[PDB]
C-alpha cells in the first residue's frame, strides 16, 4: 500500500501529462462553444473538429492551439491530484477498513465531496484558461490578455480578488451531474450486459461499458458546460446572472444551441481519461518498490 | 528605412475592376503580415482583407466577402488586391500595413508600419439640362435610377451652358438642340453612340438622320420643338409681345432668304393678360396653365404671301467623351429616359413638343396643340448642323 | 504455474463427485479457469469455465448437473457433479488462462486461448453387467436389459462366458443353485440370480432384479 505522498504525486504528475498530451481537442471545444454569443455574420467561420482545427492553426498560428497551458497545468498540479488521491483515501474511510463491499451510493459521496472540494480549490485557473482559450484577434472582443500571469495581474488590479472566482457554481453542478452518470450507467450497462450474456465477462465489456457511460454522461453535461463556457468569458456587466444567461442562448439560438461541441468534449474526456489511469499506475507501481 | 508604396488607385466606374499594389522596401516580407485598411472621409479606419505570412490563410471583412481577392508574393515582396463589382460605397483612401509578429491579422493600433494610401472613387452620374426644360421630371428619373441600380444623379443647369461646355470639357451627358453637336463632334469632344437595330426601329428614321455626321451617330434624339403663336387671331402679320434679343425668336419674319423686351419681361406681361398673342415653343405652355387663363395654340401669321418658316429642332442628349461612365449613361439613355413611363414622367412637369417615341407619338399625337404644332413646323424647314453656325447664330446676334 | 487436479476414482451411477483443481503459489485470485473433458478415444470437449470475476458458464450437454465454483483463500477450482451416469465417464483437465482474452460468450468454447494443462484425473461410471452362461435364454436377458437401458439410461449387456463355474471366482451372477444370498428366478435345480459384493451398483442391480426382472 503506497503512502499518501507517494499517490498524490503520482495522480499529479499522470495529469499534467494526460493534460499536455490532448489540449488542442479542449481549444476546439471551447472555440466551437463561444461561436454565437453575439450577432455577426450569417457565415460560420467554424465547422468540424478538424476543420476547426486546421482553421485555427492555418489562420491564428500553431502556438494558438496550446494557448493558456500554463492555466491548465497549475490547475492539474492544484486540483486534479488533490481529487483523484482524497477520493481513494475518503472511498476506504467510508468503507471503513474493508468492512463491507462497497456500494453503489459510497462511491457516488465520496466522489461528490472530493469533486466539490476540488471545484471549490482551483477556480481561478479555469477562468483564465477560459479567457485565453476564447479569445482572439481577427473577430470578437478585442484581446486583452498578453499570456497567462498577465491574465492574472490584470484582473487582479482591474477587477479584483473576488471576481476570479466567477461561475462555480456551474463547475459545481457540472461535477456532480457528470460523476453520478457515469457511475450509474456503467453500473447498469456492466450488470445487463453480464445477465444477457451477449458479451464475455471480460475487459471488453467492462470497457464497452465505460465508454457509453462515458458518452451518455459528456451528452448530459454538454448543456451545462455550454452555459458555463458562455458566462465566464463575458465582460462584466454584460450578462446579470446565470439564468438570464441561459435565457438569452435559449430566445436567440434555440435548444439545438444548448449541444455544442459534443464530439470534441467526448474525445477529450475519454482520451485524457484513458491516458491518466495508465499513466497514473504505471508511476504507482513504479514508484511504490 | 522601413518604405511601403501603394500604386493602382483612380477614378473608376460602377461595376468593374482594379488592381492595387503595395511595395515594401527595406524590411524582409518573409515573416511580416500584410493587410489592407480603408479610410472614408469623416470616418475611422475599417477592416478590409489581410493575408497570413505564407498566403496560406486570408481574411475578408464582413462587407466585402466575395468581391475582394487578396494575395501576395515573397519573391518580389509584393503584394496585391483586385476589387471587383465596385459600388458607390467604396470611395476612400486605402493604406497598407504590415504586422512584425508574422502570422498575424488584428484590427488597426495593432501594426507596426503604414503607407501613404491611395484614394478610389466611383463618380456619379451628372447631367446638365437647359433650366427652360422640365428638370425635375429628369431628378426624378434619376432618382428611381438611383432606386433600381444604387448609383446616384445629379442634374445641373447653368447659366448658358452651351458655352460653358467646350470650354469645361465637365458632364457625363449634355442636352441641348443638334445644331451645336454637329461642331462639338467636328472638334472631337462627342463620343460615337452604337444602338441597336431594334432600338432604331422604336424612333423615326429622319429624326436619326438628324443627328448623323458622315454615316455615324453621336446623340440620340429626345423630342422635336418648334415655335407657335399663343393666344379671331389676326392671319397676316400686316397687342403683341416676344422676346427680341435672341435672333432664334426674330428668324421666322426674316425668312424670302435662308441660311445655308426680354423673354422674362413678355412671359411675365404675357402671364398677367397685359399682352394678346405671344410667339413660344411648347415649353412655355405649363407657365400659361400656372397663369389661369384662356390660351390656345395656332400656326404662325403669313407675310406678303408667304407663310413663315421657323427653325425646327430636335432636343437631343449627347454623352461626353471624356466621361468614364459612358456604360452607366449607354444604359440610363437607353433603358430609362427613352420609355414611357420616364418621357411622361418628365413631359407632365413641362411638355417637349413630338415625343420621338412611337408608343407615346401616337398617343401624344390626339392632343390638337401637338398636331398645330407639327403643322407649323412642317412649313419650316430643319436647321443644319455643319460646324460653321458657332459663329452663324452669333453673326446674326450682332 | 504446475496445475495439479485431484478426485479422481471409479464410481457408481448417480452419485456426485467433488473435484479440485489448483495451482502453485497465489496466481489463482488472477486467472480464469476451465474444466475440459476428454472421452475415450475422443478428443477434448467443453464443460465449463469460470471466469475471475466470478460468472459460471456451462456447456449445452452438461447444463442443469455440473455446479462450477472458485476459493480464492483455498485459490482452487472445485466441481460438483450431480446424476452423474456412465456417459460422462472420460479424463478430465483443469486449464488456467490470463483475463482479458475472451470477448464472446461462445469465445470459452475455443480450446486455443489456454495455455496451462494440468496432469488431469480420469472419472470413470462401470456400469452393471450380468453373466448369463450358453444354455440360458441370452435372448431374454438382452431384451430385459435394453429395456433397462432405455427406461434409465444404463448400460446392460449380457455376455456368454464358457466354464463359468471356476471362471468367476460381474454383476448379477445367473447359476443353479448348487454353486451357491440369492434370488430365484426359475427353477430346474434352482436357476437363481446373486449380487456380488464387487459389483459397485448393487442398488441398481436390485432395482433392475426386482422391478423388471423376474415378471
Ligand atoms: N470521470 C470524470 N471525469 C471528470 C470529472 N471532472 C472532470 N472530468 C473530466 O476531466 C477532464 C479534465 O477536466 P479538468 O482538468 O477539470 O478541465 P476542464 O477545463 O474542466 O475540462 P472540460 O470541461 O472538458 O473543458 C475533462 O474531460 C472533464 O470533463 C469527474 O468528476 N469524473
Ligand atoms: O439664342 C440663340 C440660340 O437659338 C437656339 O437656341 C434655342 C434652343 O434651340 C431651344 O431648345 C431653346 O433652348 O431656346 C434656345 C434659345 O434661347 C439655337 O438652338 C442656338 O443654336 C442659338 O445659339
Amino acid at each position: 500500500h503506497p503512502t499518501l505522498g507517494v499517490q498524490l504525486f503520482s495522480a499529479g504528475i499522470a495529469a499534467c501529462l494526460a493534460d499536455v498530451i490532448t489540449f488542442p481537442l479542449d481549444t476546439a471545444k471551447v472555440r466551437l462553444q463561444v461561436q454565437g454569443e453575439c450577432p455577426t455574420s450569417s457565415v460560420i467561420r467554424y465547422k468540424g473538429v478538424l476543420g476547426t482545427i486546421t482553421a485555427v492553426v492555418k489562420t491564428e498560428g500553431r502556438m494558438k492551439l496550446y494557448s493558456g497551458l500554463p492555466a491548465g497545468l497549475q490547475r492539474q498540479i492544484s486540483s486534479a491530484s488533490l481529487r483523484i488521491g482524497l477520493y481513494d483515501t475518503v472511498q476506504e474511510f467510508l468503507t471503513a477498513g474493508k468492512e463491507t463491499a462497497p456500494s453503489l451510493g459510497s462511491k457516488i459521496l465520496a466522489g461528490l465531496t472530493t469533486g466539490g472540494v476540488a471545484v471549490f480549490i482551483g477556480q481561478p485557473t479555469e477562468v483564465v484558461k477560459v479567457r485565453l482559450q476564447a479569445q482572439s484577434h481577427l473577430h470578437g472582443i478585442k484581446p486583452r490578455y498578453t499570456g497567462t500571469y498577465n491574465a492574472y495581474r490584470i484582473i487582479a488590479t482591474t477587477e479584483g480578488l473576488t471576481g476570479l472566482w466567477k461561475g462555480t457554481t456551474p463547475n459545481l453542478m457540472r461535477s456532480v451531474i457528470i460523476n453520478c452518470t457515469e457511475l450509474v450507467t456503467y453500473d447498469l450497462m456492466k450488470e445487463a450486459f453480464v445477465k444477457n450474456n451477449i458479451l464475455a465477462d471480460d475487459v471488453p465489456c467492462h470497457l464497452v461499458s465505460a465508454l457509453i457511460a462515458g458518452f451518455c454522461a459528456t451528452a448530459m453535461s454538454s448543456p451545462v458546460d455550454v452555459v458555463k463556457t458562455r458566462f465566464i468569458n463575458s465582460p462584466p456587466g454584460q450578462y446579470k446572472s446565470v439564468p438570464n444567461c441561459a435565457m438569452k442562448v435559449f430566445t436567440n439560438e434555440g435548444p439545438t444551441a444548448f449541444f455544442k461541441g459534443l464530439v470534441p468534449s467526448f474525445l477529450r474526456l475519454g482520451s485524457w481519461n484513458v491516458i491518466m489511469f495508465v499513466c497514473f499506475e504505471q508511476l504507482k507501481r513504479e514508484l511504490s518498490k | 528605412q522601413v518604405q511601403l508604396v501603394e500604386s493602382g488607385g483612380g477614378l473608376v466606374q460602377a461595376g468593374d475592376s482594379l488592381r492595387l499594389s503595395c511595395a515594401a522596401s527595406g524590411l524582409t516580407l518573409k515573416n511580416y503580415a500584410m493587410g489592407w485598411f480603408r479610410q472614408a472621409p469623416g470616418k475611422e479606419h475599417e477592416f478590409v482583407a489581410v493575408i497570413s505570412w505564407s498566403g496560406s490563410g486570408t481574411s475578408y471583412a464582413d462587407s466585402v466577402e466575395g468581391r475582394f481577392t487578396i494575395s501576395r508574393d515573397n519573391a518580389k515582396n509584393t503584394a496585391f488586391l483586385q476589387m471587383s463589382s465596385l459600388k458607390p460605397e467604396d470611395t476612400a483612401v486605402y493604406y497598407c500595413a504590415a504586422r512584425d509578429g508574422g502570422y498575424g491579422s488584428r484590427w488597426p493600433d495593432e501594426y507596426t508600419y503604414w503607407g501613404q494610401g491611395t484614394q478610389v472613387t466611383v463618380p456619379p452620374l451628372v447631367i446638365w439640362i437647359n433650366g427652360d426644360k422640365g428638370y425635375n421630371g429628369l431628378a426624378e428619373v434619376g432618382k428611381k435610377f438611383e432606386k433600381d441600380t444604387g448609383i446616384k444623379v445629379t442634374v445641373e443647369h447653368p447659366d448658358k451652358l452651351e458655352e460653358k461646355f467646350p470650354q469645361v470639357a465637365g458632364p457625363d451627358i449634355i442636352f441641348w438642340a443638334h445644331d451645336r453637336f454637329g461642331g462639338y463632334a467636328q472638334s472631337g469632344l462627342l463620343a460615337e453612340i452604337t444602338p441597336d437595330k431594334a432600338f432604331q426601329d422604336k424612333l423615326y428614321p429622319f429624326t436619326w438622320d438628324a443627328v448623323r455626321y458622315n454615316g455615324k451617330l453621336i446623340a440620340y434624339p429626345i423630342a422635336v420643338e418648334a415655335l407657335s403663336l399663343i393666344y379671331n387671331p389676326p392671319k397676316t402679320w400686316e397687342a403683341l409681345m416676344f422676346n427680341l434679343q435672341e435672333p432664334y425668336f426674330t428668324w421666322p419674319l426674316i425668312a424670302g432668304g435662308y441660311a445655308f423686351t426680354d423673354y422674362s419681361i413678355a412671359e411675365a406681361a404675357f402671364n398677367k393678360g397685359e399682352t394678346a398673342m405671344t410667339i413660344n415653343g411648347p415649353w412655355a405652355w405649363s407657365n400659361i396653365d400656372t397663369s389661369k387663363v384662356n390660351y390656345g395654340v395656332t400656326v404662325l401669321p403669313t407675310f406678303k404671301g408667304q407663310p413663315s418658316k421657323p427653325f425646327v429642332g430636335v432636343l437631343s442628349a449627347g454623352i461626353n467623351a471624356a466621361s468614364p461612365n459612358k456604360e452607366l449613361a449607354k444604359e440610363f439613355l437607353e433603358n430609362y429616359l427613352l420609355t414611357d413611363e420616364g418621357l411622361e414622367a418628365v413631359n407632365k412637369d413641362k411638355p417637349l413638343g413630338a415625343v420621338a417615341l412611337k408608343s407615346y407619338e401616337e398617343e401624344l399625337a390626339k392632343d390638337p396643340r401637338i398636331a398645330a404644332t407639327m403643322e407649323n413646323a412642317q412649313k419650316g424647314e430643319i436647321m443644319p448642323n455643319i460646324p460653321q453656325m458657332s459663329a452663324f447664330w452669333y453673326a446674326v446676334r450682332t
